[PDB]
């Protein structure tokens, strides 16, 4: 859920 | 000095060896090189089609024909169809012959090594399944052909837009026809593939009207899928799955809220490293020879 920061 | 590729990552602690390997460096470098090459381009882009590319397409067409000649069988099991094992046995016995149609005769010594990656690119006979590890083996196969000079720099766009594109069509046919199981959760990207989402998002960077939010719009996909690999993958999903997109493809649903394709591409590359290339259940089956070697990367 946190690869697109 | 070509070497038949073999497994080298046997236990979890071996993942360090993999991450430091020449193979890893060469593999991700290849993926990112193709990624840059297709940036901003449609599938209908006018590119060079070399003899090697044509032979690779012919190779995939042969695999395709074999599917037609090997229909599903009637069976009780509700998972993979046993006719896949018949199809796979044909590929297994013919892989070197097929590769020899692409590789020039003076490089015949490389055929057995290269063919191993082809044999690992189409799914698992025993489990009748397919995952990102098989897709990676196909990229590795193409990487090897570049390394020995069969494919050249001028072929890199065709590698994605023609060869890999055709490969995906054949894989989808295998997956549907033989009811193949996904090899790999709520945060999984796709049942079967990964690479086309990376290269596909690269195509769409700086697109004049399509934004990531548009890929969950069936109209947008229907009107544009022929030009865009990313959208073709979405179309496959929406045909294979029922109900709200958010329910069946939660990761991709959340990705549609990323404002730019550029960030989609960057994020997918980070996800690929973490969820495919740093995943032991996948990497344990990676094979290493002379072209993609297990030895530590050279400076």
């Amino acid at each position: 859920p946190d690869y697109f920061l | 000095n070509f070497i038949i590729p073999k497994k080298e990552i046997h236990t979890v602690p071996d993942m360090g060896k993999w991450k430091r390997s020449q193979a890893y460096a060469d593999y991700i470098g290849f993926i990112l090189t193709l990624n840059e090459g297709v940036k901003g381009k449609k599938l209908t882009f006018e590119y060079r089609v070399s003899e090697a590319i044509e032979k690779l397409v012919a190779l995939l067409n042969t695999l395709d024909r074999w599917i037609d000649e090997t229909p599903p069988v009637d069976q009780p099991s509700r998972f993979g169809n046993k006719a896949y094992r018949t199809w796979y046995a044909k590929l297994d016995e013919e892989a070197e012959n097929l590769v020899a149609t692409v590789v020039p005769t003076h490089l015949a010594a490389a055929v057995p090594e290269v063919a191993v990656y082809l044999k690992e690119s189409v799914g698992n006979s025993t489990r009748i399944d397919y995952g990102t590890g098989h897709e990676a083996a196909f990229a590795a196969f193409l990487c090897c052909l570049c390394k020995i000079g069969v494919l050249r720099v001028d072929d890199q766009i065709a590698i994605v837009f023609k060869v890999f594109n055709r490969y995906l069509e054949v894989m989808r046919k295998l997956q549907k026809t033989y009811r193949m199981e996904p090899a790999g959760g709520v945060w999984g990207l796709d049942d079967f593939q990964f690479l086309p989402f990376i290269w596909g998002s690269s195509q769409l960077i700086d697109h004049p009207y399509l934004e990531p939010r548009h890929f969950v719009d069936e109209k947008a996909v229907n009107e544009n899928h022929k030009d865009y690999m990313f959208l073709e993958c979405i179309l496959f999903i929406t045909e294979m799955k029922t109900g709200p997109f958010a329910e069946h493809s939660n990761q991709l649903w959340n990705i549609s809220a990323v404002p730019s394709w550029s960030k989609v591409n960057q994020g997918l590359i980070r996800m690929y490293k973490a969820e495919c290339l740093e995943k032991f259940p996948v990497i344990q089956h990676f094979k290493f020879g002379s072209l993609l070697p297990i030895h530590p990367v050279t400076s």
